[PDB]
């Protein structure tokens, strides 16, 4: 997994790859990480899969009905406090690396949450296994007053680099915008460079291939 | 805490026909969540017309690469520049790696070529010298994702005649040059779509009775 | 002593035109001891299919515990329940144990009965979602199902030929794993259509 | 990790590192290891990074609930309420915070608590990895009731000295000066105090 | 892995398995278990493959060795007492073979031995070996009979093969059957473990349990 | 050697179309402590060949003794030291790679892993690795520890492929060098600002710049940053 | 371990369970009847962990003897087995779980069928034809699988569970001291005299 | 000479899964002749000469003549002795 | 383990030996005599770890049968059992030392008296009336200690082994399969057809 | 342990402090941690004391060997010689050692050997448990080409801070000064340097 964040001067930008992996092997070569705490508060998980969607859940859903309560437009740094305190009531066993941006009334925020509860805030962070290879396009490219373009692509080509120098990403990228003024665009495969090239042959069995001993159709009515 | 093995990853595969004879692999060589190299090939033309490949510990399967070839060399200059024979190279091979039974070549050995009667061979070793001959072997990090795959596509396995309901098996067939690149070929590709040990690059040894010579193919680098 | 390799078993499920597949092997042993030629692991809640691999007990406790829970779902909401729907439901209940893991690996199939959608879906023994349109595996011989569907499979496939093709993909991972086998299953799903066939295969 | 707090003829500064490391990779280089829990009563956190940042919340949130009850806190009052968190939960936390604060009644105050939540109050106070490296050079270098100048060249000169030999540490100077003006932060890049 | 040797009056019996494994992933199911040390000796491969098929080899250029100073044919005592005596000098080293050296001498008659990393050696008349040993060991005490002709003690060694093979896990593949006289060895044949499944459950009326 | 003690941190090096570069910090670290300065890690032997060295720095000074015999032992008896029969940069290689294999299979290894970059006398450039346990492996970009991680992503970027190669010029390579370990001081906790860098080209010669400082470092958004999220101040 | 074994004959289920219970080098017991009638058509046999077994067997038999009278009538076999299996079940994930594997021989009256079913310590329940707990299948499948036919008669049964007994007496490495084996059919549960 | 001939016979056998060649059998057994003087030597050369004979795939029907000089010869007929 | 019972009546030495070899959960040969006739007048019976057993004592057989060639005499008992109790105890000691038990029963021809000797794998040796090796003796003993009278026969003898085998029958974890029974006398030894 | 050497322009000083401790015991409060290995090659010890004192007789002789042979030995010789026996020794030993030397060709050099064998040569070195609470100071407050007065102070107080925070340090400070006029050794009382 490779998760990547970047503000830039009208709000922040996340990217990360579509590679979800059991051990070794590539389980789902298109798997969305990119999870929606709130309608303009996104997050990108990494580490635990499962355990990643369901605290972001969990706080989306109480986020929610705190907005629901307060009649106010959620906060990136309420996620952030929710979610800090649940994982350090749980001691680092919900294995949950989460980069959260959002745009809330009071701005642009970009953070980063470790599983035993910590938090940092930056201009531009990168969590899971090529976090290092994203990490370093982004020291080499990352500057000041960034516009949305130049941080989309700062994102996209960190991600780019987690997915071709790190066998634990992979695939495509996605890429979720949150602008100050606009809503949160959330562009599912931005970039696929990915595409298996064409078989060298079809393998669709002649009928009756399979030996088959008994069929009995099923009532799946009632 | 020093341990002498490690894993680099890889995958080869070896198919005997009926005047010829292939052993691939892929190209890439790793270590934990990097790659080292996009190009380290390990599928290596002893001379003889023997292609050999040693997957695994790219240490110990270079090591034994060295000691065959060199066994190679010793059998011409000590017995009138006689050709080693396929068997003869797996009997050499077999004796080399169990001379380091309790410290074992942590590699999966794989050889190809022809037979003294001119038919394709391949002979497949586990790491301390269990030596079978065999129509095809895949080996190393996709081998369980290629074997199976071979078993319905070279030796036609579960598959019966149409129309016979199961009574007749498929009749077995001797597999075209063509025809065996071509599964190579798709199997290389499947393994890169599912493990991320595979991928970079695919080279092919293919060993007639004109001599060895090489095909490369592209391989997805994610 | 693995817990989810100690009775073994697997099942795998794949999509096609207007039409789904799930299919699974009927081996149940104890780790080198086989025992019973008669498990299977495919069990159905309305038109939604669940395919479960891993610990015996742990699949049928999740049986139970599903129908349970989509009976009350349908005598509440007095309509069946949806693949996508059911898919949310394991999910949930599996992470409710986050800590006490269940050691299984459920796999939802079905056609969404107002759209029409082909929908599979698996999880892994905490209630990780993993939802590809080509073909969800799992099981002891997860590698070789995923080799095996890797190779085989290509979209918009017809039922007579989806079933060829998970057949094989099934038959041919199954005798390269020593844990399954000893005979197979496989449901193709349509709209209105669900077929059952046994499959002939070797019992070693 | 390296952080310090020097109590001046004006009040006190804190001064820490900016450089937080996950094994050898420099997680955050630029993380702000001072954090505030009332308006002139500040913490430099050492160690588990959850454990400080938690312990520095339910300072604050208890620090806010006394401001509302009672009224503004003692520093001594901040460093019991830390020395409470950390001792009862001993052996679930890992956090060495130094608490420095401004009251007109006492002055400036400097209470460090190690691992176990035992509570020094002292003049100054170093803790973290790179303490240990400029152990000697303080207890040569340091004065009482210095002037706001000397006292920042002090800890820079201090920090400056455990950035260079703990790798721990690095990143950029950064303090916070608790005086009766208020609240000053002071920020100090590699190019000024690498030439030191 | 399941071996299983057994002396009748028609001569010695021998059938193996011929699947490897390695944990739950069958390594091959085309080994041959029975190594041919010389015409009239033959092995059984159970344990280590490496270490059973290596060491039974060098016991074969040993016996050979022995007949060149000798001018006689070792024998099977000779034979499996040297595999012992290798074994045993490397006890401890971590070998694991627990193998069958069956023979038919003038001097000795039809004879088995079961020699194990651990030193064993055992002189028999029924011995199975491998992780599916108890199933065969079940079907021949059940089914064994000294006055079995040839055909009946080969189809008792498959059937009892086929047994262990379908409840064993980790035995299966193809069976492969030798009967060893004076004359020497025999080969009778590799069948199928999938194809044989089903010819004996028609032909036999067993395995009803099995539906097909 | 069982563990490290005194350690040198990434070593870094690529291709270019007419040679090979090769960089490496001047630091040795006790452990975590930043014991010692001016430590350099490039070997030169000849006009053709330089070893970069990461690990161990007492195996590091063995492999500098070692390299210095097998110089001293191809000039005995040997009228062609200066041309054809001088040390090659394969020669060196190999010999290093026999070497660590050997010790890895004895179970005292030595606790480095080497990057052999340099020219062979036909022009071809050569860039090798080995490691502790005698991993050999070869790319147009080639780094250890850190490097391996952060420095080959961006290096790859200007050579992914052996195609590249020739359009790649010693300038650009020399600059993705500098920023690579810019980018090594900014995130490798035992990295140093003061680096060496070998630059053998086929033309030119060998090149060694030592005393290199990382310049033109971003750190004013450092300014910016405020608490660990709810704080302002 | 102990053995139990069971066949599933037409119109009759038969259990055998070893004499012996020995703890340590001392064969303390030589006619133990390791089996327990929950109901008047339904028997099981129990062997594993000393002290739990017992335990288990008699709160199952209690549970299926209230039943019994709260109802008025006799359970099916499946439920039976159902209940046994969601008992051990939950007993897994307990703090001190259940080691006791069961066999469960009924006659349904309902369906006037024979049932055989076998649960482990874990809750893993099958009905199968013939079964067996511990290393006992080990052996005892590979005669059944041969000597098995579902016409079998209830003395044909008896002498295939005989072979399977002097197979067991054979190549076990342990003397269970005989075996007790009871028949279940549309009459109830009789003890066969001697085996 | 013949125990060592044999030795090596079997040995070659067991490593190549072959049979070894007449003349690489005549050419081990001649090595063994130089081994002597004042443990990798011997008291004397041996005091006996050999015709060795056979047959390979490579050179057909071959024999060989062995001296104690560590020297071999292919004679299409060869007497020694009185 | 192996049951190995040794009994010394007034003229002769009764050896007992399980029949039993058992390898895992399978009980491979039912027929299996843990003796080796040392010499014409003294056999030993032997137990413990696979391969060990059968080893050390063809290894003592072949020294007896050596010794008795060069110097044309057999010795005697006494010898005999220091001899295999001296390569026991240097065993012992060695890199993989031998795990064999052993019952040496002999008659003394020179002194026409039966001797009986216990030794482990240790090199502990003493002369007994009746001894066992293994878990065998904690139930034999009580036997013998009662029923054993110095002036018994061969035929005394026998029914008291007969008796400790059934006692080991019915109290034994185990089933051994029986045991081949030896008796050593002036004549030499011989080997009884039936003991059950 | 605490130990340094310094290279002033006249010559070298090493300087040590004098207490070795087994555990929390100061089993030895006078310890004269500096050795002589050559007439103007000294040497300062750290870590298991047979393990310094056994290389340190074994470099005295090869010195003494060498001198007898080819003359006197180089300060860069002798540091090669603990170079060797520690690096090749290093799975049994654990020694730090500092070398100092003058000879007048090359002045005076300091050569710094830690645990592995790795030897660098600088113009001063700082080793021991004390070191790490001087690392500070003396890169504060070293200069070269000092004074011998210069250098002594410098040792002083450096020495004295890591004996007052390293309690694996105390005594007395012990110097030996190295230089052209010959060797001069010099002792500093608790007394004295705690008032520094
Ligand atoms: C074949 C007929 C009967 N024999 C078997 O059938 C047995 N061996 C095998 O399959 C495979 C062959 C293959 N090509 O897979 N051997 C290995 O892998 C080798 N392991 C290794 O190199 C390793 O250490 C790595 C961890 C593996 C990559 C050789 C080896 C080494 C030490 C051993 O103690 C054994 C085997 C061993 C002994 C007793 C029984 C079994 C063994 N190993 C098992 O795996 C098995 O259990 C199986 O039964
Ligand atoms: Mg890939
Ligand atoms: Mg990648
Ligand atoms: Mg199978
Ligand atoms: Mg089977």
């Amino acid at each position: 997994t490779t998760i990547v964040g970047v503000k830039f001067n009208n709000g922040v930008v996340i990217a990360a790859d579509t590679r979800s992996t059991q051990g070794p092997i590539v389980a789902d070569k298109n798997c969305a990480k990119l999870h929606r705490i709130s309608p303009k508060i996104w997050c990108a998980g990494a580490g635990t899969a499962a355990d990643t969607e369901a605290v972001t859940q969990l706080i989306g859903s109480n986020i929610e009905l705190h907005s629901l309560y307060t009649s106010r437009e959620p906060r990136v740094v309420s996620a952030l406090q929710m979610l800090k305190q649940h994982l350090f009531k749980y001691q680092g066993h919900i294995g949950a690396y989460l980069i959260v941006a959002g745009v809330d009334p009071t701005g642009s925020h970009l953070f980063s949450i470790h599983a035993h509860g910590s938090t940092d805030v930056g201009y531009y962070l990168s969590l899971g296994s090529g976090s290092l290879a994203a990490m370093a396009v982004l020291e080499s490219h990352w500057k000041q007053d960034l516009t949305k373009e130049e941080a989309i692509k700062l994102a996209s080509d960190a991600i780019q680099a987690g997915i071709w120098n790190d066998l634990g990403s992979g695939s495509n990228v996605d890429v979720c915008v949150m602008e100050i003024g606009k809503d949160a665009e959330y562009l599912r495969n931005y970039l696929t460079p990915n595409v298996r090239e064409e078989k060298q042959k079809s393998y669709k069995f002649p009928r009756g291939t399979t030996a088959v001993l008994k069929e009995s159709i099923v009532n799946i009515c009632d | 805490q020093f341990n002498p093995y490690g894993d680099n990853g890889g995958t080869i595969l070896g198919i005997a026909g009926e005047d010829f004879a292939v052993l691939a692999g892929d190209t890439r060589n790793i270590t934990d969540y990097s790659i080292n190299s996009r190009y380290e090939p390990k599928v290596f033309d002893c001379g003889d017309n023997i292609v050999m490949s040693a997957n695994g510990f790219a240490a110990d399967g270079d090591a034994l690469v060295k000691r065959f070839k060199n066994s190679v060399k010793w059998y011409h200059f000590d017995h009138n520049d006689k050709k080693l024979s396929i068997n003869s190279a797996a009997r050499n091979i077999q004796h080399l790696l169990y001379g380091k039974r309790f410290f074992p070549y942590y590699v999966h050995t794989i050889i190809a070529g022809l037979d003294e009667d001119g038919k394709g061979a391949v002979y497949s070793f586990d790491p301390v010298g269990s030596y079978e001959r065999e129509q095809c072997r895949a080996g190393g990090a996709a081998a369980s994702l290629i074997m199976p795959f071979l078993d319905n596509q070279v030796n036609f396995k579960n598959q019966y005649e149409p129309g016979t309901n199961g009574k007749v098996k498929k009749p077995l067939k001797y597999l075209s040059v063509e025809e065996v690149i071509k599964l190579v070929r798709d199997s290389f590709t499947s393994a890169t779509e599912r493990h991320i040990q595979v991928g970079d690059g695919l080279e092919i040894l293919i060993v007639t009775k004109d001599g060895v010579r090489k095909e490369f193919y592209e391989l997805k680098r994610d | 002593s693995d817990p989810s390799s100690i009775n073994g078993g697997i099942v795998v499920a794949m999509t096609g035109k207007d039409c789904v597949a799930i299919a699974c092997d009927l081996r149940l042993g104890s780790q080198s001891l086989g025992v019973s030629n008669k498990f299977e692991k495919i069990f159905h809640y309305g038109h939604v299919f669940l395919g479960i691999t891993g610990l015996a007990t742990d699949v049928t406790t999740l049986n139970e515990m599903f129908r349970y829970k989509t009976n009350l779902y349908k005598l509440k909401e007095e309509r069946a329940i949806e693949p996508e729907t059911f898919t949310q439901l394991v999910s949930s209940s599996l992470y409710e144990r986050r800590f006490g893991p269940y050691f299984v690996g459920p796999v939802v199939a079905g056609i969404n009965s107002k759209s029409g959608k082909p929908f599979i879906a698996g999880f892994d023994l905490i209630g990780c979602i993993d939802e590809a349109k080509d073909f969800i595996v799992s099981g002891t011989a997860s590698d070789q199902l995923f080799g095996m569907c890797e190779s085989l499979y290509e979209p918009n496939l017809e039922p007579e030929d989806l079933f060829e093709t998970i057949s094989q993909a099934l038959l041919n991972a199954a005798d390269r794993d020593a844990l399954s086998g000893w005979g197979a299953v496989v449901y193709i799903i349509k709209k209105d259509e669900v077929v059952k066939r046994y499959l002939k295969m070797r019992q070693d | 990790t390296s952080i310090m707090a020097v109590t001046f003829k004006d009040g006190v500064i804190l001064g820490a590192d900016s450089r937080t490391t996950t094994g050898a990779y420099i997680a955050n280089r630029v993380t702000d290891k001072l954090t505030r829990v009332h308006d002139k009563i500040w913490c430099c956190r050492s160690g588990s990074a959850a454990d400080t940042q938690a312990i520095a919340d339910i300072v604050q949130y208890h620090l806010e609930l006394y401001t509302s009850q009672y009224g503004t806190p003692s520093t001594e009052t901040a460093a019991s309420v830390f020395k409470e968190l950390c001792y009862e939960n001993k052996d679930n936390l890992t956090a060495g915070i130094i608490v420095a604060g401004y009251d007109d009644k006492n002055k400036g105050e400097v209470y460090t608590i190690p691992l176990g939540g035992s509570v020094h109050k002292l003049p100054y106070a170093i803790a973290g990895s790179g303490s240990t490296f400029i152990y000697g050079y303080c207890d040569k270098n340091f004065r009482e009731n210095m002037s706001k100048e000397e006292t920042v060249d002090f800890i820079k000169h201090s920090l400056s000295q455990a950035i260079k030999w703990d790798g721990s540490s690095g990143g950029v100077i950064r303090m916070v000066v608790l005086t009766a003006a208020g609240v000053e932060r002071l920020i100090f890049y590699p190019d000024e105090y690498e030439q030191l | 892995t399941t071996t299983l040797a057994f002396r009748f009056q028609g001569g010695i019996i021998v059938a193996v398995d011929s699947r490897a494994t390695a944990g739950n992933w069958v390594a091959s199911q085309t080994v041959k278990k029975v190594i041919e040390i010389n015409p009239f000796l033959l092995g059984t491969m159970a344990g280590g493959a490496a270490d059973c098929q290596f060491w039974e080899t060098w016991l074969g250029s040993q016996c050979r060795l022995h007949e060149l100073r000798e001018k006689e044919r070792i024998s099977v005592a000779a034979a499996s007492k040297i595999l012992s005596n290798l074994v045993y000098q490397y006890k401890g080293a971590g070998l694991s073979m627990g193998t069958m050296i069956c023979g038919y001498t003038r001097k000795e008659g039809p004879t088995i031995y079961y020699v194990d990393s651990d030193g064993t050696r055992l002189k028999g008349d029924i011995f199975c070996v491998g992780s599916g040993q108890t199933f065969a060991y079940g079907v021949l005490d059940s089914n064994y009979k000294w006055d079995l002709s040839v055909e009946d003690a080969l189809y008792l060694g498959k059937r009892s093969i086929l047994a262990a093979a379908h409840r064993d896990a980790y035995s299966g593949g193809s069976v492969n059957l030798y009967h060893v006289t004076e004359d020497g060895w025999i080969y009778h044949g590799n069948h199928d473990v999938g194809e044989l499944f089903w010819k004996v459950k028609e032909e036999e009326g067993s395995f009803n349990n099995v539906i097909g | 050697t069982q563990q490290p003690i005194v350690t040198g941190t990434s070593v870094i090096s690529m291709k270019y179309d007419n040679g090979v570069i090769i960089a490496a910090d001047n630091l040795g670290s006790y452990g975590s402590l930043l014991r010692f300065n001016g430590v350099e890690r490039l070997i030169p032997v000849g006009d053709n060949t330089v070893v970069g060295i990461s690990g161990d720095i007492s195996d590091m000074q063995h492999i500098e003794r070692l390299l210095k015999d097998l110089v001293t032992e191809n000039a005995y008896d040997n009228p062609l030291a200066d041309a054809e029969e001088a040390l090659e940069p394969s020669y060196i290689f190999e010999y290093l790679a026999t070497v660590m294999y050997q010790r890895r299979s004895k179970m005292n290894p030595l606790w480095n892993a080497i990057i052999v970059a340099g020219v062979q006398s036909n022009g071809d450039q050569f860039l090798r690795y080995v490691n502790l346990l005698g991993v050999t492996y070869s790319s147009p970009t080639l780094a250890t520890g850190f490097g391996a991680h952060m420095a080959n992503p961006l290096l790859r970027k200007v050579v992914d492929r052996e195609s590249d190669i020739p359009k790649t010029t010693v300038q650009v390579a020399e600059e993705a060098i500098v920023n690579a370990m810019r980018v090594l001081y900014y995130r490798d906790a035992r990295s140093s600002r003061n680096f060496s860098l070998a630059i053998i080209d086929k033309n030119t010669g060998l090149t060694f710049k030592k005393n290199l400082q990382v310049e033109n470092m971003k750190w004013d958004f450092a300014k910016d940053i405020k608490g660990y999220g709810t704080q302002k101040i | 371990m102990d053995i139990i074994l069971g066949i599933r004959v037409q119109d009759s289920v038969i259990l055998a369970s070893s004499k012996a219970v020995t703890r340590g080098i001392s064969v303390l017991k030589d006619s133990d009847d390791k089996t327990r009638q929950l109901s008047p058509h339904t028997l099981m046999s129990f062997a594993g962990e000393a002290g739990d077994t017992v335990q288990f067997a008699e709160y199952i038999q209690a549970n299926i003897q209230l039943y019994s009278i709260r109802e008025d009538y006799e359970l099916s076999p499946q439920a039976v087995s159902s209940f046994v299996r969601q008992e051990l079940a939950k007993s897994i994930r307990s703090r001190r779980p259940y080691q006791v594997n069961v066999l469960i021989g009924g006659y349904d009256k309902k369906k006037n069928k024979p049932e055989l079913y076998q649960i482990d310590y874990l809750g893993t329940k099958v009905e199968l034809p013939y079964g067996a707990h511990g290393y006992s299948g080990f052996y005892t499948f590979s005669l059944l699988d041969h000597h098995y036919r579902p016409d079998m008669t209830t003395e044909e049964g008896l002498d295939l569970l005989k072979l399977c007994v002097q197979e067991l007496e054979k190549r076990m490495p342990m003397d269970f001291k005989g075996v007790i084996v009871k028949i279940v059919d549309k009459d109830g549960i009789r003890q066969v005299d001697d085996f | 000479m013949i125990e060592h001939a044999r030795t090596a016979a079997v040995t070659h056998n067991l490593y190549y899964d072959e049979d070894i060649n007449v003349e690489s059998l005549t050419q081990s057994v001649c090595d063994l002749a130089l081994r002597f003087g004042e443990e990798r030597l011997m008291s004397r050369p041996f005091g006996v000469a050999l015709l060795i004979a056979g047959h390979d795939a490579d050179d057909g029907y071959q024999l060989f003549h062995a001296e104690p000089s560590g020297t071999f010869y292919r004679y299409n007929a060869k007497a020694i002795g009185s």
